């Protein structure tokens, strides 16, 4: 059956960046609902199950530019104190309601943390390799909420 | 942003 709007579509998949693998797993997503990056999205449409190919992803196609607003100066008393406050770590603030939002650290200087709450990938072109593993058509319950039962990774 | 495959 081929990949189409309102299809419930199983791949795996693997994710270089600049030629280093990032990562790789299997997922599966309702196609048409804005579920996946729509670069991959593009490039699955009408594949067969089986298929399997490359597929560069420009980074407007993927998680999108950089954007330089995702850019912030917090306070360094905001982080827990025996904190490993350090380029590259990972946190989560959380808004009013308790929303997580990840963010990584840029820098430290001073009472100062340069953190960015942009996706890791954004600004990042993408090269996947793809499997079409499974395709069939979605569950009325499944079009009702706008994706798959169960939705996510398989394996990451 | 929340989009898979969200690596
Ligand atoms: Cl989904
Ligand atoms: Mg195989
Ligand atoms: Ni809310």
């Amino acid at each position: 059956m081929k990949v189409g709007q309102d299809k419930v579509v199983t791949i795996r998949y693997t994710l270089q960046v600049e030629g280093e693998v990032l990562d790789q797993g299997e997922l599966s997503y309702l196609h048409g609902h804005r579920n996946l990056i729509p670069g991959l999205e593009e490039a699955l449409e009408g594949r067969e199950e089986g298929e399997a190919f490359q597929a560069h992803v420009p980074a407007e196609k993927a998680y999108g530019p950089h954007d330089p607003e995702g850019v912030q100066v917090v306070p360094l008393s905001a982080f827990p104190e025996d904190a490993e406050v350090v380029p590259g770590a990972q946190f989560y603030a959380q808004d009013m309601e308790g929303n997580p939002m990840p963010l990584t650290v840029v820098a430290v200087e001073g009472e100062e943390v340069t953190v960015d709450f942009n996706h890791p990938l954004a600004g990042k072109d993408l090269d996947f390799q793809v499997e079409v593993v499974k395709v069939r058509e979605a569950t009325p319950e499944e079009l009702l909420h706008g994706h798959a039962h169960p939705s996510g990774h398989h394996h990451h | 942003a929340k989009a898979l495959p969200f690596a």
